């Protein structure tokens, strides 16, 4: 219920030096 | 993971080592679904062709790390074995067909910045995700290259999936429902892919409707590492949803 | 195999 939230980025609103990438995919 | 680069602090707080006691060395990657649920490809427990048939009382798992050979202290934790489920239909003996499995931990584990666990797919999030072009994550203490040796630390790689008729004209092999396969093509020009050391490891897509990560394929299988026209199949989690639920709810 | 040693604990 709280899964797929990482306590060191999106707890604290920081990306990570590639996500970008699969969001950019899902066009 | 071929071609891959070294993994950010905490960038997957629910990838698991599936760690072999005696003797000491990495025996497949994992997930951690629940404080007590880690899931896994099937054939890192069972493998009759390879006399590969490990019991519970026979592993560790290894949650929390970046490292691969060192006992990262005050940050991972393992945990023990209590129970192994293995899909009853599941292809050893053929395709490894539903390569899938689940392992109940004795003592639940204790989340922090380093262990989180990931979501389960429904099939709202499987149906508009699961489609060829849109690139999935994956990441394991593998080897770099089909024959360096292996990663210091974590290596992780971003796929992008690929087509049906594209999958099932890169081998001999029959190709179920249960699996798809990801990777870029010979032209492309980028490559990566998972390798011996992987399987088990989570394959997984961030939704963009509300920014949570989700584990659509476990690494399964494989004909070579980072091949041009060979691809990688990963387990169709979404589609033995229902087993994994099962299992759980009856435990 | 060059694994650092795991606490016997664990073991
Ligand atoms: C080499 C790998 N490459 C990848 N992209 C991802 C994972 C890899 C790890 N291999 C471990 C799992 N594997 C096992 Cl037990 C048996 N045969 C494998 N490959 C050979 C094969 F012909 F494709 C195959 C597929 C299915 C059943 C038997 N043999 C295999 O793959």
């Amino acid at each position: 219920a709280d899964c797929g939230l990482r306590p060191l980025f999106e707890k604290k609103s920081l990306e990570d030096k590639t996500e970008r990438e699969l969001l950019e995919s899902y066009i | 993971i071929v071609e891959g680069s070294d993994a950010e602090i905490g960038m997957s707080p629910w990838q698991v080592m599936l760690f072999r006691k005696s003797p000491q060395e990495l025996l497949c990657g994992a997930s951690l679904i629940s404080d007590r649920w880690v899931l896994t490809a099937a054939h890192c427990l069972l493998y009759p062709p390879w006399d590969k048939n490990f019991t519970e009382n026979d592993l560790l798992v290894r949650i929390g790390k970046h490292s691969r050979t060192r006992y990262e202290r005050n940050i991972e934790k393992i945990s023990m074995l209590e129970k192994i489920y293995i899909h009853p239909r599941y292809n050893w003996r053929e395709n490894l067909d539903r390569d899938i499995a689940l392992m109940k931990l004795k003592k639940p584990v204790a989340f922090s910045d380093y262990i989180h666990p990931v979501c389960l797919p429904d099939r709202e999030t499987a149906a508009s995700l699961l489609q060829a072009g849109y690139k999935g994550r994956v990441t394991g203490w593998g080897n770099l290259k089909e024959t360096k040796g292996q990663p210091s630390v974590l290596q992780v790689v971003n796929l992008p999936i690929v087509e049906r008729p594209v999958c099932k004209d890169s081998t001999r092999i029959r190709i179920t429902d249960n699996m798809f396969c990801a990777g870029y093509k010979p032209d492309e020009g980028k490559r990566g892919d998972a390798c011996e050391g992987d399987s088990g490891g989570p394959f997984v897509m961030k939704s963009p409707f509300n920014n949570r990560w989700y584990q659509m394929g476990i690494v399964s299988w494989g004909e070579g590492c980072d091949r041009d026209g060979k691809y990688g199949f990963y387990t169709h989690v979404f589609r033995l949803k229902k087993w994994i639920q099962k299992v759980i709810d009856q435990f | 195999g060059d694994f650092e040693e795991i606490p016997e604990e664990y073991l």
